[PDB]
């Protein structure tokens, strides 16, 4: 059968970790917020002409719960990392989570992508540059996303598989 | 004279049984006059007819949207949101009602009932009151929940109001 992914979606309290995922996996957005416990989806999708089935976790980034993170990071082959590009902070945030995965791989090279979500706001506060050259220097992808307007979305999931299938076919 | 109140809770229709609730209106009068409010449906909305929308068997029992119904709502009596009172008053065990929240300054009408202390939330969510009778229910009320709080029928406040 096709092989599964297992993503990891996080990132800050409320850059749109879920927004993203729902976007994907239903075709639809809510602007109300539902902040997550924990939640698991799976979607079927075609990236690079080879059928696979994403198996997404998508996690709390409510930020009191940081030392429970290590068994999803044990299990999960990639994460998308998520800030917002109008909220600093987040951004700031992204640089702990890629710290704590790489202490429980072991590894500089894990599968990863960073995305700057939200980018249909005016109110923007981390420039694209920012974000590239960060992205640059952790070794992996960067891809900019709305999840109101679609922007992005299949891209940075598809992305992600991309870089495990880097990593996996060596 | 803290207030008492009641919810008749039912289970996809059917009757479970009343909880009672002290609220601490000599700690936090604001808070519990909201809740005290949403529970009669004086101000012609409140607590009647919702559901416990999160229910995490070892932690709490969360209600309280009856505007969206879907865990993303409630209002207060004062606007949507009111601030933290004061946080003079802990979760120190089974039966403590307190806030729910979105941050700080976020009160609603959402609330959980705490089925173990959780101490980890001091400082973060207002406490105002606790089970005074019908613990038990909310024991009941465990098993239809689940790790990540999805709950396996609904629990719906069947009734409510504020006794004498
Ligand atoms: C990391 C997993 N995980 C846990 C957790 C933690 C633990 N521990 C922590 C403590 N350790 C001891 C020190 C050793 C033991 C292990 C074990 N297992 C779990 C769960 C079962 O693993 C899946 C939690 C938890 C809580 C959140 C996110 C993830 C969480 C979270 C997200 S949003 C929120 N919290 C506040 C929320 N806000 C809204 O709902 C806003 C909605 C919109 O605006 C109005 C309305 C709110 O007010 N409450 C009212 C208060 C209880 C609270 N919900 C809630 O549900 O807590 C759940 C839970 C289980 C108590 C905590
Ligand atoms: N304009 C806009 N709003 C967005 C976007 N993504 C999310 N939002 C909004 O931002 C809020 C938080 O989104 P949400 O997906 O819940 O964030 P989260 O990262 O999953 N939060 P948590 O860690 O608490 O689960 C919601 O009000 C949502 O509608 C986006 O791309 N554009
Ligand atoms: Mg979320």
């Amino acid at each position: 059968s096709m092989t599964e992914y297992k993503l990891v979606v996080v990132g800050a309290g409320g850059v749109g970790k879920s927004a993203l995922t729902i976007q994907l996996i239903q075709n639809h957005f809510v602007d109300e917020y539902d902040p997550t416990i924990e939640d698991s989806y799976r979607k079927q999708v075609v990236i690079d002409g080879e059928t696979c089935l994403l198996d997404i976790l998508d996690t709390a980034g409510q930020e009191e719960y940081s030392a429970m993170r290590d068994q999803y990071m044990r299990t999960g082959e990639g994460f998308l990392c998520v800030f917002a590009i109008n909220n600093t902070k987040s951004f700031e945030d992204i640089h702990h989570y890629r710290e704590q995965i790489k202490r429980v791989k072991d590894s500089e090279d894990v599968p990863m992508v960073l995305v700057g979500n939200k980018c249909d706001l005016p109110s923007r506060t981390v420039d694209t540059k920012q974000a590239q050259d960060l992205a640059r220097s952790y070794g992996i992808p960067f891809i900019e996303t709305s999840a109101k307007t679609r922007q992005g979305v299949d891209d940075a999931f598809y992305t992600l598989v991309r870089e495990i299938r880097k990593h996996k076919e060596k | 004279v803290n207030p008492t109140v009641f919810f008749d809770i039912a289970v996809d229709g059917e009757p479970l049984g009343r909880v009672s609730f002290e609220l601490f209106a000599d700690k936090v009068p604001k808070t519990a006059e909201n809740f005290r409010a949403l529970s009669t449906g004086e101000k012609g909305f409140g607590y009647k007819g919702s559901c416990f929308h999160r229910i995490i068997p070892g932690f709490m029992c969360q209600g309280g949207d009856f505007t969206r119904h879907n865990g993303t709502g409630g209002k207060s009596i004062y606007g949507e949101k009111f601030e933290d009172e004061n946080f003079i008053l802990k979760h120190t065990g089974p039966g403590i009602l307190s806030m729910a929240n979105a941050g700080p300054n976020t009160n609603g009408s959402q609330f959980f009932i705490c089925t173990a202390k959780t101490e980890w939330l001091d400082g973060k969510h207002v406490v105002f009151g606790k089970v005074k009778e019908g613990m038990n229910i909310v024991e009941a009320m465990e098993r239809f929940g689940s790790r990540n709080g999805k709950t396996s029928k609904k629990i719906t406040i069947a009734d409510c109001g504020q006794l004498e």
